[PDB]
This record gives structure tokens, sequence and C-alpha cells, in this order.
RNA sequence: ACCUAUACAUUACCGCUAAAGUAGAUGAUUUAUAUUACUUGUGAUAUAAAUUUUGAAACUUUAGUGAGUAGGAAGGUACAAU
RNA sequence: AGAUCAAGGUUAUGAUAUAAAUGUCCCAGUGGGCCACUUUUGGUAAGCAGAACUGGCGCUGUGGGAUGAACCAAACGUAAU
RNA sequence: AAGUGCUGAUAGAUUUAUAUGAUUACAGUGCGUUAAUUUUUCGGAAUUAUAUAAUGGCAUAAUUAUCAUUGAUUUUUGUGUUUAUUAUAUGCACUUGUAUGAUUAACAAUGCGAAAGAUUCAGGAUACCUUCGGGACCCGUCUUGAAACACGGACCAAGGAGU
């Protein structure tokens, strides 16, 4: 009986297509004789366009250590952990303001007021979509309530 | 300026941070140095959790990076134009460092011959300063 | 970690002489030669007795 | 050292140090199997070919439902049995010198 | 003269060479026969069992040697005579593992431990696995991994009969008399930690579950544990 | 001659050329060219090509090691097709919405704006900067203007000055953009091509007059769980 | 445990193979096949026995 | 389904314990070439070139391994005068 | 019982050996201890005393019951995962 | 149980191998029999016999041995047989080329060690100050036990106890 399940879900690698593996539908259709494709909703927000919101939440926190070569971030878009596993592998960057200039505009142009370290988030760590990541130097200790960001590089379909 | 040293890797150290003497902040005739504090109670001789890290064997460097100084040398001391002399064809390795007890007589014979024997100081400008 | 690093871990016996002579040590740099190139047993006896105190190398008298 | 009395008797030079010390994995280098192990070759080209006529199982029943092509892509991939046909061919007149 | 050292080399220079051919195929005329070996094996319990079902007798799976045992807790906090036990199995470490030969001679050396180690009979695809993935071998009781066929070859090779990793495996997942020299020859693994976890390290299986008289369910673990 | 057997690229274990050489071999009669060069000879007549004495000598410098020099790998790439309408998110050109021509074996992807429409040359992108989209824009019986590639658009060179060498140099020269001519004509030639096949499909997102505004996207749609 | 491995050693010198003169305990025995033959199954005793 | 330890595993690194290798450089060693003995083809000669140093108390290499007061030996540095 | 010939299998239970084997300095210390489970006296008894067999605390940090020398995980070269 | 077949990632990459000793050997490439079958027709494509111990399939002979024994497990084999199978029957030079010496590296960008002068990129609690997250009793010592609601310590320079 299960079977056609191990057939019938090769009809998104029919109708992406690739090799067309499978003839019967799964279209999740208007029709009346087309009620399958089994999508996992419920979710209807982006938070995907570029520099996609999401606020940080402390270090990797033990509860008498810290482990702070490491960061955990707070994604607001997702909400379960299939949602998250899209976010494997972007960078992390996070910007935040001070004083002066001390650099010219050389590689391409910078008058120079903001600063900004950098990173790179790697896997889903809480069992909704809390995602732990890391940076280039640590994370500066008050930002926990700063605005930083998640940028698409890199991506894929 | 000068060609860098023979085969200049990252001098990439463990522990970076100076080592400071269990207590050594609410006596200031307690120095800045350190003494592994021997005696049957204390609350860092147990190497427990929180103090100024306590120091072994491990913190070292790699064993070809040993005493390897920011410009890739090894630094070395100097007298005078003799010792110079031991410098002749190990330039391309070591360094060398102007004692402190030469003058700016004497000086003047280091830093005008051992710049064409191609060796690296720290530091010239010691007392030039151009004046007597 | 485990446990054993237990005892004796620590092979004793000695590597070269407190002694600090050019003649003795003139033997040890060359009959450090010739027991690693041959395997013999004979070299190496002779240069494990190379390493005694003045006593326990022992004196001999000829009868 | 000069000796003609000492180098008469000498024995090993190993010259060659013979370290290569590195570990390897033996899945992610399929490179491996064969190396320390032959036969593994054996049961990859078995079984892989199964699955190689089995992927043409599977398109001939596509190849049943709208039966398009079998143009270039898997018409010689089928065609190949007249081929093999002649490899039986010689069971039938070279295999009859027994 | 190196003149006629160069006869010495050359000559040499293809010996070593061309036994390596002839190792070749030796590696090979084992490992050929050893597949069906397991094949002819593994069709033979589905012979006897079904044959007895058409007779209408209960036919009982061979009872079986050739158990596996990994520790689980610490280096302290252990029992008096649970201390030599351990060390007269080279079970030392957490999560490090060796095989033994069954008998009676063992399970009441097996039993003075059991609340602490967790014993059982692996399949096929664990033993493979777990020379290739995560083994050592011990020549001149040091610990140099594997790296090729030679780890073996250069000492097993007159005074017993074994020289292929195929062959290793023929002397221990096969039982025979040369197995006591089979697995002194390995060091004891490093087998990592099992994700998923453990599921609760508590007592012996059959309550809770953990450590003991698993004996079938070994495979589960050692598919995550290595 | 022939069989060759390389089935070496889908398995990934398959040799399969052993079991071809032990009858497709004539078993005797060794006959080869066996070239025998003694070429590289010292015949210093008024030769001297020892080499001479430029050094030979004991200048003592040291360089870094002898690496692989690795190969230009194959390209796994996520499948699709030019042309395929895509979001840039780069080159100081992001949020245009612009379209795949073809794919070039440095691992590389041509795109143009078009910079009729888009005002966006032909650049070259990475693949891991830009999101792939989800259907066809219709591209198959292009001209496939093959013949301008990346070597041919490479910087040209780093001279120092004026292709003199030890010159006197100047502040904010330029060198890598005027913009060139032939890429203006080399714009001209595709942007005539690609408005004929761009205004006869189906209007639709990115279609007609409608990829060019700046990807912002409105609630209830995803970047997580879309058929995308 | 002596005068056997003497002789059984010495009927072993008229074969050659093979002493097995050493001494084993009992052993995983084997794989048998069981008719029941003697009686079918159920043969069942399930315990209820407390109240008294 | 997840959660965290200086524990477990793998890559580097430190010191320590164990094991193992290296000294005819008025040589060894390739790279070419002239030749040759020619043994098909392997070797010796000659030319041209370049690599070849350390308190053998050195040097290379290999595995394992590291808590600690009471206490013992191990090399390391201050402040002295002769 | 001893010496000395004659015959003699593969040496005779498992599993190891992080190496086994011994003579000095009688070598510095230390000769007051504590606790839980079972086993247990003295007492009605106690965070008391009094013990045999282990493990631990003193010598020991540690992750965990907020806390706590012993409880339960694990016994601490510097580092990333 | 079999690479069944990937598709997506994480951080990490020893090596002055003479600064006192294969840079070699496995494999992959282009050159010198063959015959047609087949396909594309632009290559490719497909063919055996050439030799084996053959190793299974089957058949019978034969025996060691077996819970059992109609038997079946086998053992030693011995032979026949077709059917599968694999490695051996690749020298000669060449190649940025596979793998091998703790198997990480082609590309690209970013930049002139600029007479003096001096911008750029990472690092840098050197010992502060500034801004946050966890940690955290304040030091000797007798004792089973000291953060002690146990004793000694106001601070500092010089002197002091294994001769």
């Amino acid at each position: 009986m299960a079977d056609t399940q191990a057939k019938s879900t090769t009809a998104p690698k029919a109708a992406k297509a690739q090799k067309a593996p499978k003839a019967v539908k799964a279209p999740k259709a208007e029709k009346p004789a087309a009620s399958e494709a089994k999508v996992s909703a419920k979710k209807y927000k982006r938070h995907g366009r570029l520099f996609a919101k999401a606020v940080f939440t402390g270090y990797k926190r033990g509860l008498r250590n810290q482990h702070e070569n490491q960061a955990i971030l707070k994604i607001e878009g997702a909400r379960r952990k299939e949602h998250g596993s899209f976010y494997v592998g972007k960078r992390c960057v996070y910007v935040y303001k001070a004083e002066t200039k001390k650099c010219v505009p050389q590689h391409p142009e910078r008058k120079t007021r903001v600063r900004a370290v950098w990173g790179k988030v790697t896997r889903i760590h809480g069992n909704t979509g809390a995602v732990r990541a890391r940076f280039n130097r640590n994370l500066p200790g008050h930002a926990m309530g700063h605005r930083i960001r998640i940028m698409l590089y890199p991506s894929r379909i | 300026m000068t060609i860098r040293p023979a085969y200049r890797p990252k001098i990439v150290k463990k522990r970076t941070k100076h080592f400071i003497r269990h207590q050594s902040d609410r006596y200031a005739k307690l120095s800045h140095k350190w003494r592994k504090p021997k005696g049957i109670d204390n609350r860092v001789r147990r190497r427990f959790k929180g103090q100024y890290l306590m120091p072994n064997i491990g913190y070292g460097s790699n064993k070809r990076t040993r005493h390897m100084l920011p410009t890739g040398f090894k630094k070395f001391l100097v007298h005078n134009v003799r010792e110079l002399e031991v410098l002749l064809m190990q330039n391309r390795v070591y360094c060398g460092e102007i004692a402190h007890g030469v003058s700016s007589k004497k000086r003047k014979e280091i830093v005008e011959r051992a710049k064409q024997l191609s060796v690296r100081l720290t530091n010239p400008n010691g007392r030039l300063r151009s004046q007597e | 970690g485990i446990d054993i690093n237990h005892k004796y871990d620590r092979k004793v016996r000695r590597t070269e002489p407190k002694s600090q002579d050019v003649y003795l040590r003139l033997l040890v740099k060359l009959y450090r030669f010739l027991q690693r190139r041959t395997n013999k047993k004979f070299n190496r006896i002779i240069l494990k007795r190379l390493f005694m105190s003045k006593i326990n190398r022992p004196p001999l008298s000829l009868q | 050292l000069k000796s003609e009395e000492i180098r008469k008797v000498l024995r090993d030079p190993r010259k060659r140090v013979f370290r290569s010390v590195r570990r390897l994995n033996p899945l992610t280098n399929v490179r491996q199997l064969i190396k320390l192990n032959p036969y593994a070759e054996v049961l990859k080209r078995r079984a892989a070919l199964a699955a190689e006529k089995r992927t043409v199982a599977k398109v001939l029943a596509k190849a049943k439902k709208q039966n398009v092509e079998l143009a270039k892509s898997h018409f010689a991939n089928v065609a190949t049995k007249a081929a093999a046909n002649r490899a039986k061919l010689l069971a039938a007149r070279k295999k009859k010198v027994a | 003269k190196q003149i006629s050292k160069r006869v010495a080399e050359s000559k040499r220079r293809l010996k070593k060479a061309a036994v390596i051919a002839l190792r070749k195929k030796e590696n090979l005329v084992r490992a050929e026969k050893y597949q069906n070996e397991y094949i002819k094996a593994e069709q033979r319990e589905i012979k006897l069992r079904r044959l007895a079902k058409k007779r209408n007798q209960f036919y009982v799976p061979a009872e079986a040697k050739l158990a596996f045992v990994v520790r689980i807790r610490g280096i302290n906090k252990v029992a008096p005579k649970v201390r030599k036990v351990l060390q007269l199995f080279r079970l030392r470490q957490i999560n490090n593992g060796v095989f033994i030969k069954l008998n009676k001679a063992t399970i009441n050396m097996l039993r003075i431990a059991e609340p602490y180690i967790t014993w059982g009979y692996p399949n096929l695809k664990s033993v493979r696995e777990l020379i290739y993935k995560r083994g050592f071998v011990k020549h001149n009781r040091q610990r140099v991994p594997i790296t090729d066929n030679f780890v073996i070859e250069r000492k097993l090779r007159q005074a017993h009969q074994i020289q292929c990793v195929e062959d290793l495996v023929h002397e221990i997942f096969t039982v025979g008399p040369n197995f006591k020299y089979a697995s002194n020859f390995l060091w004891p693994f490093k087998l990592n930690t099992p994700t998923g976890g453990w599921r609760k390290k508590a007592n012996h299986y059959v309550n809770g579950g953990d450590f003991g008289n698993r004996e079938d369910q070994i495979n589960r673990l050692l598919r995550k544990m290595v | 001659k022939g069989k060759k057997h390389p089935v070496n690229s889908y398995l990934k274990g398959g040799i399969l050329r052993y079991s071809k050489a032990q009858m497709y071999k004539r078993r005797a009669l060794y006959r080869l060219k066996d070239k025998k060069s003694p070429v590289v000879e010292k015949a210093k007549v008024p030769i001297k090509k020892s080499k001479a004495s430029y050094p030979t000598k004991t200048f003592v410098k040291k360089r870094p090691s002898k690496a692989n020099f690795s190969e230009h790998k194959r390209n796994t790439r996520r499948n699709l097709t030019p042309g395929t309408v895509l979001i840039l998110l780069a080159g100081r050109h992001q949020g245009k919405r612009v379209v795949l021509l073809k794919v070039l074996a440095s691992g590389l992807l041509l795109v143009t704006g078009p910079f009729a429409l888009n005002s966006c040359p032909l650049r070259r992108v990475s693949q891991r900067y830009v999101i792939g989209t989800s259907s066809k824009v219709d591209l198959g019986a292009f001209k496939v203007p093959e013949h301008l590639n990346d070597a041919y658009f490479r910087r040209l060179k780093a001279k120092k000055d004026k292709k003199t060498g030890e010159a006197d140099i100047f502040a904010a020269k330029k060198e890598r953009f005027v913009p060139n001519e032939q890429r203006k004509k080399d714009q001209k030639e595709v942007d005539a091509a690609l408005l004929k096949v761009i205004k006869a499909h189906p209007e639709g997102k990115f279609f007609a007059k409608y990829l060019q505004n700046m990807f912002a996207l409105h609630s209830s749609q995803y970047p997580h769980r879309m058929r995308f | 445990r002596v005068k056997e491995n003497e002789r059984l050693l010495k009927e072993a010198k008229e074969k050659g193979q093979w002493v097995s003169l050493k001494r084993q305990p009992e052993q995983p025995k084997k794989a048998h096949f069981v008719k029941k033959l003697e009686e079918p199954i159920a043969l069942a005793p399930i315990p209820y026995e407390f109240i008294a």
C-alpha cells in the first residue's frame, strides 16, 4: 500500500522537473479529484528578503559556564525546526555605531561612520527555531537586545 | 624595507595576557609577578573556578616559534662591531639589539656598518636624535 | 582520563654517567657507533658496562 | 672511522625514514576500499549494473506510459541487447568446440 | 663498490614489487572465498528453519560466541574486585571496547563486571565497519592505525597465517583457534559517543535499560556510537 | 582501437578497463616509435648552454611550499537553466531582476540586465550570491554568443604604468573601465535580440513592464516553505 | 590428567592429528531443530497464586 | 524531539614517559650529456650542473599519554664575592 | 631419597601484561581522622560513640539536587568543533 | 543487509621531508594487430575464442562427520558439465595531470615595502579608564573541618630563620 508513496512524491521531481519519475499528480490542486501532496502548513510570514531581521539572545549559555566563542540567535521568521534549517550556512553580520572614521574610502566608498564585526551561522539548535551562530571575533557583549541581521549569502533553492 | 627573515609564518601563541600572582590587588607590598601559592587553604592553588589562569607546561608556544619576535627572528645581544661579525652570514636569520651601555660614539659605528651587512636591529635611533 | 599512568612507567637504569670526562666520553661517542650498526649483544654489554660508578665496576685481581 | 676493519661488518643504512603516518576513512574515500581490500570492487561492479539496468527498468514504464524517447538517451541503452545477442550467437557458434 | 650494490637493490626493487602483485592475488583469493562463506550461512538458517516448519520442529538459533564489550562507567566509584577484572580485558577508559571468546569461563568473569559493562553480539556490518572505521592496530606495543594492508602482514606472516584485513575478519567473526592472538593484536578502539544519547544508563537492560546481557540490540548502538 | 570503458563517472567505483586488455592485446610483436631525444646536451661550441653563469651561485632565498596547483573542478550547481530571471543581491546593483544567459566552464554563469530595460550590463555573478526563481523564460533557440568569455573579460593588465614599467605614477589612474565600446555593441547585439523574446511571452511578475523594481515583499509569502 | 595424555597421544601416534589434549569447559553448543514428539505446545503455566 | 560539562572522539600544539633511526663526506646524491662494457638492456667511465654540517649532552621520527597538598629527587632564574 | 642413561607432539583453563626482577639509603613524611549502603555492638538516643568488608573525603577541582569537603555523573596538559 | 543514491553544511588542515638523506610507486593519459554485429552516424558503440588454480551452478564418484537418518548438514575430495565470474596475458616515451611521505588547495578581489614621508589589513585589557554577559566569599595556619561569629595582618621601604 505504501509502495505508491515510494512513487507518487517523486512527481515533485516530475513537476520541477528532472527525468520525470512519476505520472500520478500530487498537485495540491483545486480539483475535487486532487486532494493530496501533503503540505505541512501553516505559517505565512516572510522574514527573508535581505538582512532579514533576527535579534540576538546571549551566548550558548551553560547554566554556570559561558562558552562565549560562539553565540546564539533568535530568528523571528522561524517557529519550527523545519523553518530554520533554511538558515544553515548564511553569514551573520551586525552593525553598531561609533565615533571616528580613521580609514579612507578605497574599497568601495566609505566615509566610515558605521562599524561592524562579522560571522557565520551554522546549525539548528532549539526545537523551535533558535539557531546558534559563530562570528569573526565574538559578539561584543552588550548587544543582547540589539538588532543584528542575517543576509541571504549564500543561498540555494 | 629589510627583507623579512627566513620562512616567516603566522606566529600564533597560546595564552597571551600576563600572569598576575594570587592576591596582588589589595596589597601594594605585593608585586606583579607569580608565586604558586603553596598553602593549604587557597582559592587558586586548587586550580579553582574563577582565578588568574594557573600556569604550567601547557600554555607555551610551538617548538619552532620559540623565542620568535614579531619580525621573524630570535633576538640576540650585540656589543661592538666584532660581535656583528658574528652576524656575518647568519644575517637572514637573527637580529641584533644594541646593548644599552654603548654610547652614541660606538652606535654610530654599528648603524653605518651593519646596515651594509644587511642585518636588522630592533633599535637604531637610540640617541639619534641627531645630536651628541 | 583512564586510570593507568600507574608506576613505574619509568625505566630507571642509566643512560649516561654523571661524569664529565673527555676520555670516557670518547669511548661512549665511539661505542654508540658500534652497537647501532650491528645488533650484536656483545657490544651492548660493553656499552652497559661503561656506566657504573667507581665501586660496582668491580675491581678484579689477576688470579 | 676510515677504517677497512669496521665497515665490513656494519649492516643498516636505512636512509629512507618510512613515516607516512596518515590514516584514512573506509567510506568517504571510495579510493581506499580496493587498496586495503580487493573484492570491494567486485561487490560494487556487481550491484551497480544491477541498479543501472533497473534505472532502465523504470524509465521503460515511462516509455510505456508516453513512449517518447528512446531516441538517443536510452534508445542505444536498450539496443545493446542486439549487440549482446551476438555475444550469445558465439555461444551458438564459437562455444561449439567442446 | 657501489656497482655491485646496484644488483642488490634493483633485483630487490623488482622482488619487493612483484610479490605485491602476488599479494594482490593473495589478498583477492581469500576475500572472494570469504564473501560466500557468509552467504551460504545467511541462507543456511532459512533452510534449517523453514524445513523444520515443514517438518513441524522448533528450530533453535545457535547460541553464540563472539561477544563485544564496551565500558560505560568511569574510573572511580568502582567495586573492589572489579578493578582487576577490568584491567584483565583491557577496557579502561569510557567507551572503549574489545571482543571475547565466550564460554562459561568468561561469563563468570563477565558477570562480576555486569553492572558496569554492556556486552553484545555483533552483526556482519558492525565488525567490518569496526576495524575499518575506528580500528587501530598494535605492533611493537604502540598504536599506529591502518593506512595499508601492511600493518598486519609485516608482523603476522610466518607464525600466523594472516595478511589481509578481511582475513583478520575471518579469525574473529568466524571464531577459530588463532583468535586469542587476533585481538590482543588490536589496541582498544576509541568509540565516540552515541548521539540520540544513552536512554538512561541507570540499570541492567531488562528493567530500565542500559548495561548487560543485551546480546542482540548491540547493533543499533554501534551504528551510532562509532 | 577503441573500447575505452570509462564508467568512472557515475558509480564512482567503476573502472572496467582491465576486463578488456586480455585478448585486446596482440600478445606479441612489440613495435613502437620510442623517442630517445638526447637534445638537452651542452654542445658549448660557441653555445655555452650549461646554463651560462648569470648566476650558478648561492644567492640564498626561501620561497613558499610546492602546493598541489589544483585542477579546475567540475561544477556542482543547482538545476536551473537560462533564461531564468533572478534577484541580484550584489555588485552595488542589488534588487535588479535579471536573467540567466549562459553557464561558463570557469564555474560561472552569464547574466544580462539588459542595459536597454534594466540599465544593467552583461554581469557575471556567483550562484551563491543570487537566489534562483521558479519558472522559465524561454531562450532555447538563441544565437548563444559564446565568443565573449571569461578571459575575454579579465582585467588587462597589471603594467603599473603605461605598458613601460619603471615610469611615473599619478593619483586616481583609470585602467579598468571607460567602459569598452565593443561591449556597448555587444550589449546592442543581444538587447535587440532579447526584447523580441521577452515581450512575446504571456506577461508575468518580471516579464515586460514588470522586472524593473527592486525586490520587496508583502507578508504571507515565503523564504521558508515555498515551492520556490 | 597425566596418564590419559600419555595414552591419548599414544593412540594419536598412529594417525597423527589431532592432539586436542588441553582442557576446555562447556561451550555454546549447537543449533538443533526440535520436534515436539511428545505432546504439542500450550503447556501454559501462568501464575495466579497469592491469596491464602 | 531537544539540553548542557575541564568527561568521551578527531584534527593541530605544549612539556613528560617509552620505542626507533642517523655519523666511511680526500664522500654521498640525483639531474643531464659524452661515451663505452655493451647484456636485447643493464652497468661502469668522462664532462656539465646543483644539493649536501650538530654542545651525537646533537638531529630526525613514532606512538601513547598529563590533577595534587604532607613530602623526596629533575633540569631553570635572581642577589653575591673569588 | 640421590646422581645417570632409555622413550616421549604441538605443554596441558580462560584473559592479559599499561613491562616484569631484586639488594642497599631504613630514604623525607605519618603514626588524631571522617562517611554513606549493607553487616553491627554500646545506649531510649542523637550531625554521639564502637567496629569488620569495601569504595570515597583529607590530597580534589568538578558538571548536577539554588545552596553544601563525601550525594550522583566524571576523576582536571593549552586549544576549536 | 547492499554506495541504494545523494543533496545540503558546520569548524579544523601537520609538515625549513637534509635548512645531516625515494619526491618514488601505484593507477589514469596520447602513440604501434584485428574482425563484423550494433547504434549515433560527429565520435562512440558492440565480438569472441587468447591462458589459468579456476571460484561458484549442475551432475555423479568418493569419503570424514553429523541433531538426525525420507534425510539433511557437511568433510575430504575426484570427475564431467554447461553457466556465471574475476584477476593474470599494457611494454615506449610523455602529461598542470589520481592516490604518497600527520593527502588544503589552481582562482579571483582587496594593496605600490612609495627619496624622507607615509596610507592599508588584521591582530594587540601590554597595565587603566569607558560599555554588557556569566564567574565570584579575603589572605597565612594548626584540624575531620576555616569564607569563619577561630586566632595573626594599618600601611611601606631596608634587615630575618636550614648554618
